[PDB]
C-alpha cells in the first residue's frame, strides 16, 4: 500500500526499498550439473 | 613305515587273492519342501540299515539355494553324493560346481593390487568365490603395456564375470595380465588341477546332461562318477539311489589322500 497515491493494493517488490533490512538472502540448495564437458578421456597420451 | 617316497611294489599272478563307512549328502531345499514331511530322515536311516550300513554317522545337510551351496563348499565325509537340480539356462554353474568338487586344487592366495599374474600349465585356472564378483582383467604384452585398454585406467579392462557368485576363469599362457576387482567381498585364487578326486560323486538330477570337467575344448568327456536320472518326485529318487547303494559304493572309493599313510603328499 502506498501513501498518498492515487492506487492501493499494489502487487511486488517496490524499486526503491526491496530489502528492508536485509542484505544477503541466502539460499541453500543442491544443484545437479550434466553438461557436455570438453574433455577426451584418459587417452589421448603417448602410451610411454 | 616309510612315507613320501615312490617305491616299487613286488606282485604276483600264481597267488589266490581273488562295513564301517560314512555316507553324506547334499540335496536343495525345495525337495524338502515338496516332500510335506520331516521324519522321512529316519526312513532314509531305516532303509540304509537295512542295506548294511550302519546308522548315527550319517549326516545331512541342506542348501538354500545352488547359488548358496556354490559359495565356499564343505565337504568332510567319506562318500560325497550330491543331487544338483538341471536347468536349461544355468548350465555354467553346475559345470563349475562339479568340476570344482571333482578334482583336488592346490590354491594360493592372490594379491590383484601388489603383482602381475602369468600361467605356465595347462592346469592352472583362476577361481573366484565370493557374494559379488566381477573380475576386471587388461592383458599385457611382454614390454608390460595394456592392448586393447589402457594400464591406467580400470573401468576400460574386458570382463570375464559380473556379480558371479562363483566363476572360474583361464587366460592365455605366456602373457602377464593386470587385474582390478573388490576385494572387500571376493576372493581370488591361483589354483593347479593336481589331479582327480574320488571321494566327491555328483548325480545331475535333471534331464539333457551337459557336464564337461575339462578346460580344454577339444576333450569333454562322460565320467563314470557323474550321475544321472529322471525325476517327478523326491521319493523316487531317494529310493532309486538306496536301491543301488551298492553300485555307487563300488564306482566310489574312499578318498586317495586320506589313507592314512599317502602322507606329505599334499594332504594328512
Amino acid at each position: 500500500k502506498l501513501t498518498r497515491t492515487r492506487l492501493d493494493r499494489l502487487y511486488g517488490l517496490p524499486a526503491a526499498d526491496p530489502n528492508n533490512g536485509k542484505e544477503y538472502y541466502e539460499i541453500a540448495g543442491r544443484f545437479s550439473l550434466i553438461s557436455l564437458v570438453p574433455s577426451n578421456d584418459d587417452y589421448q597420451t603417448p602410451i610411454a | 613305515q616309510n612315507y613320501g617316497i615312490n617305491l616299487p611294489i613286488t606282485g604276483s599272478m600264481d597267488i589266490a587273492y581273488a562295513l564301517t563307512s560314512t555316507l553324506c549328502l547334499y540335496y536343495p531345499t525345495e525337495a524338502a519342501t515338496e516332500i510335506n514331511d520331516n521324519s522321512w530322515k529316519d526312513t532314509l536311516s531305516q532303509l540304509f540299515l537295512t542295506k548294511g550300513w550302519p546308522t548315527g554317522s550319517v549326516y545331512f545337510k541342506e542348501y538354500t539355494n545352488i547359488a548358496s551351496f556354490s559359495v565356499d563348499p564343505q565337504l568332510y565325509c567319506d562318500y560325497n553324493v550330491v543331487l544338483m537340480k538341471y536347468d536349461a539356462t544355468l548350465q555354467l554353474d553346475m559345470s563349475e560346481l562339479a568340476d570344482l568338487i571333482l578334482n583336488e586344487w592346490l590354491c594360493n592366495p592372490m594379491d590383484i593390487t601388489l603383482y602381475y599374474y602369468q600361467q605356465t600349465d595347462e592346469a592352472n585356472k583362476w577361481i573366484s568365490m565370493g557374494s559379488s564378483c566381477t573380475i576386471k582383467v587388461c592383458p599385457l604384452n611382454t614390454q608390460t603395456l595394456g592392448i586393447g585398454c589402457l594400464t591406467t585406467d580400470a573401468t576400460t579392462f574386458e570382463e570375464v564375470a559380473t556379480a558371479e557368485k562363483l566363476v572360474i576363469t583361464d587366460v592365455v599362457d605366456g602373457v602377464n595380465h593386470k587385474l582390478d576387482v573388490t576385494t572387500a567381498t571376493c576372493t581370488i585364487r591361483n589354483c593347479k588341477k593336481l589331479g582327480p578326486r574320488e571321494n566327491v560323486a555328483v548325480i545331475q538330477v535333471g534331464g539333457s546332461d551337459i557336464l564337461d570337467i575339462t578346460a580344454d575344448p577339444t576333450t569333454a568327456p562322460q565320467t563314470e562318477r557323474m550321475m544321472r536320472i529322471n525325476w517327478k518326485k523326491w521319493w523316487q529318487v531317494f529310493y532309486t539311489v538306496v536301491d543301488y547303494v551298492d553300485q555307487i559304493i563300488q564306482v566310489m572309493s574312499k578318498r586317495s589322500r586320506s589313507l592314512n599313510s599317502a602322507a606329505f603328499y599334499y594332504r594328512v
